[PDB]
């Protein structure tokens, strides 16, 4: 429910066109819309609690695939790398200057 | 360690885990044990004889 309008229109620029917009034209005068598909709070709505329903549903889930691979780099490194830890950025290059400066 | 059947085992046995909470039979906790009510619901009205 939104007309050309201008980039200043208010959000109940909104509101004013889903009263003038449906009770003029056809959309309700021949019943083509129904009056929860004329609100877009409808539609917010309507997003955002099947979005959290999804969200409980199915973001749990996610901490298999996260331990499966925490489970494979570890296992990697207890094969390969036992002493292998977080050598991220700063481990490796302090280990490194270290060594270095020996 | 190495061609040992027991770490075949064990790393089976943690992924049929990790599979068994994965995302396949969390679903049906949201969607099928929740009507358990009504089916014991429908299980009472069907052992009645009211009916027959």
């Amino acid at each position: 429910v939104t007309g050309k309008g201008n980039s200043s229109e208010s959000i109940e620029a909104i509101r004013e066109y889903e009263e003038e917009f449906f009770q003029n034209s056809k959309l309700l005068k021949t019943s083509m819309l129904k009056a929860h598909q004329v609100t877009t709070r409808n539609l917010s709505l309507a997003v955002s609690d099947c979005f959290w329903k999804m969200v409980r549903e199915s973001v749990e889930q996610q901490a298999d695939s996260f331990k499966a691979t925490r489970f494979n780099l570890e296992t990697e490194w207890k094969n390969n790398y036992p002493r292998l830890r977080e050598l991220d950025r700063n481990e490796l290059f302090e280990k490194a200057k270290n060594e270095i400066l020996d | 360690a190495t061609d040992r059947g027991s770490e075949s085992d064990k790393h089976f046995r943690k992924v049929s885990d990790k599979e068994k909470i994965d995302q396949l039979q969390e679903e049906l906790l949201h969607t099928q044990l929740k009507y358990q009510r009504i089916l014991e619901r429908l299980e009472k009205e069907n052992k009645e004889l009211r009916k027959l």
